[PDB]
């Protein structure tokens, strides 16, 4: 139910050092 | 992973290391898709041309890891396997079509800050996200060049159009595969490599912020060669089989 | 060939 939401990132409202690159690729 | 960087702690909490017991060695990557099911490449478990045919008690998995070699107390979990399941139409003779396997843990693993499952895509997520130019992420403890890292490596790579994938290789590509990597004109490099196979190609959904495993590191010709691309098992296309194995367990 |  909680799959794919990382305890040390999404669950704490923190982003990792390169995930922005993925987001920007969709545009 | 070629031309990647060190993962952050907990960056890929679904990452699994598949370990050979005898001799002790890293075999492959894998991914945690629930508390008791691990996804990997079939060729990690079964590849007769190189005399590979592992049984459950030949292997173990290590979950929650960061360091390639150190035992990480109170962080990592070492699990035995109850049963391996290989896709019944896995084509090891030809081109690794349907290169996918499931491994059932002997006991479910407890989740933690370091151990947490990835999502599998549904039809809409696959249709939306598996498009050329969109980037996903590959992770592993494999070779740094076509030489092993101290800690888990990560690189983001773009999905490549099928005709470009096909023109890059004489190997027969099927719709159960996709390829990813930079083109020679894009000025960036990166690839999975030997030791990374079986590990996950993941995408973060812009719609719900969840990480989905779209691919499994499957095959390639060398690593990070100009004009070559890495090939990945298309997880969504094989999902009915995954669901069947999981659903029939104990029934 | 194969990832391995
Ligand atoms: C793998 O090993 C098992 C156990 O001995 C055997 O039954 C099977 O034939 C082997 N698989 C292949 C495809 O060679
Ligand atoms: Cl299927
Ligand atoms: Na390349």
């Amino acid at each position: 139910a909680d799959c794919g939401l990382r305890p040390l990132f999404e669950k704490k409202s923190l982003e990792d050092k390169t995930e922005r690159e993925l987001l920007e690729s969709y545009i | 992973i070629v031309e990647g960087s060190d993962a952050e702690i907990g960056m890929s909490p679904w990452q699994v290391m598949l370990f050979r017991k005898s001799p002790q060695e890293l075999l492959c990557g894998a991914s945690l898709i629930s508390d008791r099911w691990v996804l990997t490449a079939a060729h990690c478990l079964l590849y007769p041309p190189w005399d590979k045919n592992f049984t459950e008690n030949d292997l173990l998995v290590r979950i929650g890891k960061h360091s390639r070699t150190r035992y990480e107390r109170n962080i990592e979990k070492i699990s035995m396997l109850e049963k391996i399941y290989i896709h019944p139409r896995y084509n090891w003779r030809e081109n690794l079509d349907r290169d996918i396997a499931l491994m059932k843990l002997k006991k479910p693993v407890a989740f933690s800050d370091y151990i947490h499952p990835v999502c599998l895509p549904d039809r809409e997520t696959a249709a939306s996200l598996l498009q050329a130019g969109y980037k996903g992420r590959v992770t592993g403890w494999g070779n740094l060049k076509e030489g092993q890292p101290s800690v888990l490596q990560v690189v983001n790579l773009p999905i490549v159009e099928r005709p470009v994938c096909k023109d890059s290789t004489r190997i027969r590509i099927t719709d159960n595969m996709f390829c990813a990597g930079y083109k020679p004109d894009e000025g960036k490099r990166g690839d999975a490599c030997e030791g990374d196979s079986g590990g996950p190609f993941v995408m973060k959904s812009p719609f719900n912020n969840r990480w989905y495993q779209m691919g499994i590191v499957s095959w390639g010709e060398g690593c990070d060669r100009d004009g070559k691309y890495g090939f990945y098992t298309h997880v969504f296309r094989l999902k009915k089989w995954i669901q069947k194995v999981i659903d029939q367990f104990g029934e | 060939x194969p990832x391995i």
